[PDB]
């Protein structure tokens, strides 16, 4: 559990349909949410392969489960039996364990997404903004539009706003 | 008494093999083949009791 999702931020949006995680940007221009098309692809592409691990790693044969046998041999009804009623217990132990481990691992997968996302900008950024604590940078200097989109991208450009961030500093 | 009868009549049944013969010899109480079937099976499957219509 890496603290993100419930930890340092607490709520998610309703407003936010176009992905999992992204941004929420608020300047002179306007204020809107945004997706993270990177993360949010992977993290699709990623969710859909361990869905179809899950359904598709099961291999099945032409089987004919039950069969008939007359009251003098009920031992070997009883033998099939056991085989049916141990292959049941194995089965539904294994389902059970296995859904509850894996909800867990996409659970805490999130959890990362949202923190390596939150890193990832607060290290862009460097000192040219704040941290206010719950997942949001106020600037020192005035990112529009282009800033923004750069913030988004990975594009960022320190040495071209640090000057007004020392000023306003 | 079954169904209103004392006697019996046990039923036997045989698989003859491409090329193999059957042979019958009676002095009596002997019920012949009438009909006979000519299979060729396949890997194996169930027999299902159930009510449930056929579609």
């Amino acid at each position: 559990l890496f603290g993100a999702i419930a930890g340092f931020i607490e709520g998610g949006w309703t407003g936010m349909v176009d992905g999992w995680y992204g941004y929420h940007h608020q300047n002179e221009q306007g204020s809107g949410y945004a997706a993270d098309l990177k993360s949010t692809q992977n993290a699709i592409d990623k969710i859909t392969n361990k869905v179809n691990s899950v359904i598709e790693k099961m291999n099945t044969q032409f089987t004919a489960v039950g069969k008939e046998f007359n009251h003098l041999e009920k031992r070997i009804e009883n033998l099939n039996k056991k085989v049916d009623d141990g292959f049941l217990d194995i089965w539904t132990y294994n389902a059970e364990l296995l859904v509850l481990l894996e909800n867990e691992r996409t659970l805490d997968y999130h959890d990362s997404n949202v923190k390596n996302l939150y890193e990832k900008v607060r290290n862009q950024l460097k000192n040219n903004a704040k941290e206010i604590g719950n997942g949001c940078f106020e600037f020192y200097h005035k990112c529009d539009n282009t800033c923004m989109e750069s913030v988004k991208n990975g594009t960022y450009d320190y040495p071209k706003y640090s000057e007004e961030a020392k000023l306003n500093r | 008494k079954v169904r209103d009868q004392e006697g019996r009549m046990n039923y036997y049944w045989t698989l003859v093999e491409p090329g193999d013969k059957i042979t019958f010899e009676a002095t009596g109480n002997l019920v012949v083949p009438r009909y006979a079937f000519t299979m060729e099976r396949d890997a194996g499957s169930g027999i299902i009791i159930s009510d449930t219509p056929v579609h």
